[PDB]
RNA sequence: GUAAGUUUAGAUUAUAGCCAAAAGAGGGCUCUUCUGGAACGGAAAAAACCUUUAAUAGUGAAUAAUUAACAACA
């Protein structure tokens, strides 16, 4: 599956933890129904724990839209520019609960296969290795059986 | 002919996705897709960055020239612009990126702290630096996808109203934070340009009254092949200042000059890392 | 066949803690009629346990609770 | 035909895509294509455990091109580095002697020293002033 | 630097990625206390088989929260079949390393 | 002279135990090339590209047909005449547009 | 270090020329000595996909 | 059946800028049931591939094939209609950017053989497809000289990468 | 030292094995009797010999089995 399917290196948005960290989630839409038992679940996350989550994350933009549905859903939007859609269909308060939060740590990278765990621009403080470190110099600078 | 209308509900959306694919739709601004509200997007910006801003001077600075033309046109068939604003926050940009740069590597020449501060406040750089911050969204021009130089200004403007709202400290911090952090991992020479490089290795040498560089060939590989391995070394008074590796004696002689270089001003690949610890 | 080194050696390593074992064998703390008897209290006590749980058996409880709750499947904002 | 499968279409496209990046009748005839997904599948789990032990001969490979270049052995290098009560793995090992050349020689050193000392105690014999980097530090 | 069960060579703005859940909150800092070997371009340390508390302070930021990719198990056996398969997604978290420190008390 | 390893190369290594005995101190500062072991650069006769072309001079029938150019090129990079030859369709259109890179 | 990354790249991976001197030497020893050199597994950044071998001359 | 082909020749664009390159004229034709093999419609399709619809004409006059007449009076009347109602100035400036051969719907039939056996025959049919587009013919292909084949190899060198490591 | 065993009620499938190692009996087969086995590691490939308590992610670590062995006098 890995030869079938794309990859990329670890990376960060813009730096994220050099000066400050800034969340990169900043925008949720929530959509209900008022009586369908589909979304029942996804009423009572409402009724509990919406205006909770809105303080706790204050740079996130929180919208709730009741109306005729057939399935609630949920859409996240990120810095970057990457979109995430998730079906709530018929779905308990504390699914919803941790659901969100797993939205709020991530930041918008695609998820696939990461060649490696560990990323350095300054890999070297010595200097890189070269054939000739760890070859002696010769006098007059003569290369082998060279008479002068 | 099967009975239901689930199977050809469910082929619509798969129709959808092919048509999306071959005919890709024009960008449009987030403005006019649903779930928009001007004025709670506002706030969520400065507390996303822990950064407070008064509401007033924000809005000024997204507002552009270009967007009130095209609305008195429309307005045919008052609002104030952000220019007072983008001229303050450029100005102190210019300064603060100077001292910064100055304070680091003293020694550097002063051509060099310009090419550096004008790399930094480039198209490049300014432009995809706003768009993660969503400055692009909350924009207001009569064209989009915005333009560069257009969002660029609307960029400096924002820096404005905060030095404005906070005072000098807080925005030294802003540009530390989102501007200064742009330079990791880059080489000196990448920013700068510089051409014929000895040139100016031996005018540098002279003000310290240092003799002219001696090149010399340190080592050697392969030299009658087609892949040749080159290291020269300049010594001065017969002491070794600088060695660089190149294909050919002139490539690699004019390596061993940018070498010298970065070693006088300080500007190493081992250098010590910049301090983003200070709270203050 | 010639049997190689390796072979040789390993086999030798594992004969030589097996003499160990043979030796820490050798010592008994406690003689045959000394021990007899000395655990027979909680030999007797496990039992019980064992049988205990065999023998307790039984079906579980139903509550009106359960089966009246279904009927929030149509709970609504009114 | 009171009732009919209405999914087919579905499941199909499951397998199908898979296998788009094989070349011949395999990327398109499901009676093909499945026989061939699933051996992948197979090869893609095997080869979790295997990748691991492949990485460690790299790293034994390259740790043995660096200690020759200071005239050491392999087993001589990490043997004596462990009498040091020096605890860095194999993986950390290639990384310094690739990126910091002037490190991996000071422990170049080090092992070579501590198995000098191991060489004195053996021939002489009797009681003698153990060496100076041959002191083991003890915890409890 | 030990950490979790690996060991990394480190240095300031490297990102580290670990293979499970931390209990720590995004942006919070920490300080790593299991270094074996601290260097510079002219000196280095050795830890027998750790430094001391003292000598050394290593500090890094929690960036991001994550899951990772889905992994495809599907173990050998007759009548292997396209269905008796499984999906394996772990969580994860990256750290960012901030600051080396050392002090003169060797 | 304690360190045992030769000093006239890469570093000079000294080795040091602290008082306590937990910690071992290294200073290596580096080692620069003599003046005397170095050659003078042979100013009096240069870019890459002009080494290839005289390396690849065109001398007879003037551009050469596949076979021949390739034995040239085999002989001049030290390889076997198969590296230079083409692909088909089928393996050009597979090629990544965009592979990642990493710093 | 501080090199550009161009030449940085270039001297890490250029290939050496070496010389082996055979008289009165076995066969087999001198095999050995080339096929390390030959391969690249003198370098400790050896992969067997980075074509790192060098040049031998034997008299 | 699918005939869309035809329908090219009705697209509209908007009209050009003065400061724009001119667009060339672009005109689509083909004929449909043909008695006559896919397969062998091909080289003929093939071989006029790229040419001006001088030289495409000259060569089509002297081959002996049953094709050749038949893909030389499609080419007649495309030409005459680029000039009657697609603007095109000159008949001679027009090349071939597209020519290939199709399957069309075929008849199945009876073939005996000498034991009361017999076989199934096919009645086989094709299709001819052409593009002209106006302007020289474009430059034909230059293989790889020394020097350029060498500077390849070079950026392969250089692309070269630590590979599983820091 | 240790956790199974009997009674009651219900229910099929199966009723030809294979190789290694012991002891016999009719003289290489053929029967009878006790023990063991069914790698993804090893013995060159390797159902049956040897190492091996289940199955998961990791660019950690310590180990097991492991086809080779070193022509006269005295
Ligand atoms: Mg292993
Ligand atoms: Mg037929």
């Amino acid at each position: 599956t890995g030869r079938g399917t794309s990859s990329r290196f670890l990376t960060s948005v813009l730096h994220n933890g050099l000066g400050r960290y800034v969340q990169q989630l900043q925008r949720l839409s929530l959509s209900l129904s008022r009586d369908a038992p589909s979304s029942r679940g996804a009423r009572e996350f409402v009724e509990r724990e919406v205006t909770d989550f809105a303080r706790r994350n204050p740079g996130v933009v929180v919208y709730v839209n009741p109306r005729p549905c057939a399935m609630p859903r949920i859409v996240a939007e990120y810095l970057n520019g990457a979109v995430r859609e998730e079906n709530v269909n018929s779905k308990s308060v504390e699914e919803i609960k941790s659901l969100v939060q797993k939205l709020a740590d991530q930041s918008g990278l695609d998820v696939i296969r990461i060649r490696k765990p560990f990323h350095t621009d300054n890999p070297s403080i010595q200097g890189q290795w070269h054939p000739f470190t760890n070859k002696r110099t010769a006098l007059h600078g003569l290369r082998p059986r060279e008479l002068r | 002919v099967k009975k239901g209308f689930r199977a050809a509900f469910r082929f619509q959306k798969e129709l959808e996705r092919w048509r999306l694919l071959r005919c890709p739709p024009p960008p449009v601004r987030r403005s006019e897709k649903p779930n928009w509200d001007y004025h709670a997007e506002v706030q969520a910006f400065g507390s996303r960055l822990q950064e407070t801003f008064s509401l007033d001077l924000l809005k000024t600075a997204f507002i552009n020239s270009c967007y009130i033309k095209s609305e008195e046109a429309k307005r045919q068939s008052n609002l104030k612009d952000n220019q007072e604003l983008f001229e303050q926050g450029l100005s102190f940009s210019h300064r603060c990126l100077t001292q910064f740069l100055e304070d680091e590597f003293p020694d550097l020449p002063a051509e060099g702290t310009e090419s550096l501060v004008s790399f930094l406040t480039g198209e490049a750089v300014v432009c995809h630096v706003a768009r993660n911050l969503a400055v692009e969204q909350l924009t207001l021009s009569a064209e989009f996808p915005v333009p560069l130089p257009v969002l660029r200004q609307t960029f400096f403007a924002v820096i404005g109203a905060l030095l404005q709202s906070s005072g000098p400290e807080r925005a030294a911090l802003f540009i530390r934070d989102f501007l200064i952090t742009q330079m990791t991992g880059k080489e000196l020479f990448e920013m700068w340009t510089v051409v014929n490089p000895m040139g100016l290795l031996v005018e540098e040498l002279k003000k310290r009254n240092i003799s002219a560089p001696e090149s010399r060939l340190t080592r050697q590989s392969g030299s009658t092949t087609a892949l040749p391995l080159y290291f020269v070394g300049l010594y001065c008074d017969r002491k070794l200042i600088a060695e660089g590796p190149g294909e050919t004696v002139l490539v690699a002689e004019e390596e061993a000059a940018r070498v010298a270089l970065r070693k006088l001003y300080g500007f190493t690949e081992n250098r010590r890392p910049w301090d983003y610890s200070k709270p203050k | 066949r010639t049997v190689s080194f390796q072979a040789k050696e390993s086999m030798i390593r594992r004969l030589e803690v097996e003499a160990e074992n043979h030796y820490w064998l050798s010592m008994p703390y406690m003689t045959a009629e000394q021990e007899c008897g000395h655990a027979a209290e909680r030999r007797a006590q496990a039992f019980e346990a064992i049988k205990a749980a065999a023998t307790s058996k039984f079906p579980k409880h139903r509550y009106i609770a359960d089966q009246l709750d279904h009927l929030n499947i149509s709970k609504k904002w009114s | 035909l009171r009732n009919r499968l209405t999914d087919r279409y579905w499941r199909v496209q499951e397998v199908l895509k898979h296998a788009q990046h094989f070349r011949g009748r395999k990327n398109r005839c499901y009676r093909l294509a499945v026989r061939a997904v699933t051996r992948a599948f197979v090869k893609c789990t095997k080869a979790r455990r295997l990748k691991k032990r492949n990485l460690r001969t790299l790293w034994i490979n390259r740790i043995t091109a660096a200690s020759q270049e200071h005239g050491l052995k392999y087993p001589a290098f990490i043997v004596n580095l462990i009498k040091c009560q020096v605890e860095l793995n194999r993986k950390v090992l290639v990384d310094l002697a690739i990126y910091e050349p002037k490190t991996f020689k000071s422990l170049a050193a080090l092992a070579k020293r501590r198995q000098q000392e191991g060489f004195a105690a053996a021939l002489g014999d009797g009681k003698e002033p153990e060496g100076i980097f041959s002191r083991v530090v003890q915890y409890h | 630097v030990h950490f979790a069960s690996h060991q990394w060579k480190v240095t300031a703005e490297d990102l580290i990625l670990i293979e499970n859940e931390l209990d720590i909150k995004c942006g919070e800092r920490i300080r790593l206390e299991k270094v074996l070997l601290v260097g510079a371009d002219n000196f280095t340390l050795l830890g027998k088989p750790l430094l001391r508390k003292e000598l050394v302070r290593v500090e890094a930021t929690v960036i991001e929260k994550t899951e990772s990719w889905p992994k495809i198990n599907m173990k050998f056996r007759k009548r292997k079949n396209f269905r008796k398969k499984k999906i394996i997604v772990n969580p994860q978290t990256i750290l960012r390393i901030n600051t080396i420190e050392i002090a003169p008390r060797l | 002279t304690y360190s045992s390893l030769p000093d006239d190369y890469n570093c000079q290594v000294d080795l040091a135990l602290t008082a306590d005995g937990r910690t071992i101190v290294c200073y290596h500062p580096s080692v620069d090339i003599p003046y005397e072991h170095t050659k003078p650069i042979p100013q009096p006769d240069e870019t890459h590209e002009q080494i290839l072309k005289a390396k690849l001079e065109v001398r007879k029938s003037k551009q050469l047909e596949q076979g021949p150019m390739i034995e040239q090129l085999s002989k001049v990079f030290y390889t076997t005449k198969h590296r230079w030859y083409p692909h088909g369709q089928y393996h050009n259109r597979r090629k990544k547009l965009n592979p990642p890179r990493d710093r | 270090s501080s090199f550009s990354r161009a030449p940085q790249q270039w001297a890490t991976f250029a290939r050496m020329w070496y010389l082996l001197d055979g008289k009165m030497q076995p066969p087999g020893k001198l095999a050995v000595i080339a096929s390390n050199k030959l391969q690249g597994l003198n370098k400790p950044v050896y992969h067997q996909l980075s074509d790192c071998g060098d040049h031998v001359v034997i008299i | 059946i699918s005939r869309k082909w035809e329908k090219k020749n009705k697209i509209v664009y908007p009209p050009q800028l003065p400061g724009e390159p001119r667009r060339p004229a672009e005109i689509y034709h083909c004929r449909r049931q043909i008695k006559y093999s896919k397969d062998k419609m091909w080289y003929l399709a093939k071989m006029i591939r790229g040419m001006s619809i001088d030289q495409a004409l000259a060569q089509l006059e002297f081959n002996d094939k049953k094709g050749a007449q038949i893909i030389k009076e499609v080419l007649l009347e495309a030409q005459d209609m680029a000039v009657r109602d697609h603007n095109v100035e000159f008949r001679s400036n027009l090349h071939i950017a597209e020519s290939t051969s199709g399957r069309g719907q075929c008849l199945k039939r009876i073939r005996y053989h000498g034991r009361g056996r017999f076989g199934i025959m096919e009645k086989v049919y094709c299709h001819y497809f052409v593009k002209l587009v106006e302007g020289p013919p474009p430059p034909p292909e230059v293989p790889k000289t020394a020097v350029d084949h060498a500077k390849d190899y070079i950026q392969q060198l250089r692309s070269r990468t630590i590979i599983h490591t820091l």
